[PDB]
């Protein structure tokens, strides 16, 4: 069992969803070091079965300026997937700020 | 040319509770030098009330972004124009108190 703070991580992205920043909370949760994420599109990490839905949410975010993603799966560093939900906000566009919260343990 | 910016998290009062290390390049302080202090401590006297009032209102705006321009005192004691874009968050599975997420960018006043 983990407290709330320990299950949330902030990320920043360019408009193409490439990571430009990620807080270190992701490491304990999903395995990645923030530096290895930079310059990589968020799309590289979505489960195949969530890709079409995440494309639509990205569209909504760009159109409206904010979005709450559905539940989706992010590929973990050492295999398997973690369920997440993200609140995204466009900063004006200059970049996208995401608040990401983990909904599960890593599932393989 | 990438703007120079850093992310911070604040309690509703304005105290820095998290600071992205990009702050060093943006305003010249280490995260330790910001953490625990109110953002208003870094703000030009003419802008302080605007910043307080911005922090007070952002919690009323249903998680929408509130922007504010203000002069931020750098590590070299010089006033840098910042545009801070701020919004509230709280984990919807909880009733823990909202906090405020800011992106802080050095911008031109022109
Ligand atoms: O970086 N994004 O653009 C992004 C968008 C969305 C949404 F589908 F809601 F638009 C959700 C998350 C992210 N980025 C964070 C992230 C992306 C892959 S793993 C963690």
């Amino acid at each position: 069992f983990k407290g709330l703070d320990s299950k949330t991580f902030l990320s920043e992205h360019s408009m193409d969803m490439k990571f430009t920043y990620c807080d270190d909370r992701i490491t304990e949760l999903i395995g990645y070091h923030p530096e290895e994420l930079l310059g990589r599109s968020a799309y590289e990490f979505y489960h195949a079965l969530d890709s079409e839905n995440m494309t639509k949410s990205h569209q909504n975010l760009c159109t409206k300026g904010q979005v709450v993603s559905g539940q989706y799966r992010m590929l973990a560093k050492h295999g398997g997937y973690v369920w997440l939900e993200t609140q995204g906000t466009v900063i004006y566009p200059q970049c996208i700020m995401c608040v990401n919260y983990v909904l599960s343990e890593i599932e393989k | 040319c990438q703007p120079t910016r850093f992310i911070s998290r604040h309690n509703i009062e304005g105290i820095f509770t998290f600071v992205d290390h990009r702050c060093v390049a943006t305003v010249g302080y280490q995260p330790q030098e910001l953490l625990g202090k109110n953002i208003v401590e870094f703000c030009h006297p003419e802008d302080q009330q605007l910043l307080r009032d911005s922090f007070q209102q952002v919690v009323k705006l249903k998680g929408q972004v509130l922007s504010v321009m203000f002069r931020f005192r750098s590590k070299n004691q010089e006033w840098l124009w910042m545009r801070t874009s701020s919004f509230t968050f709280q984990n919807p599975y909880s009733d823990e108190i909202e906090y405020i997420i800011c992106t802080n960018t050095n911008v031109k006043n022109s």
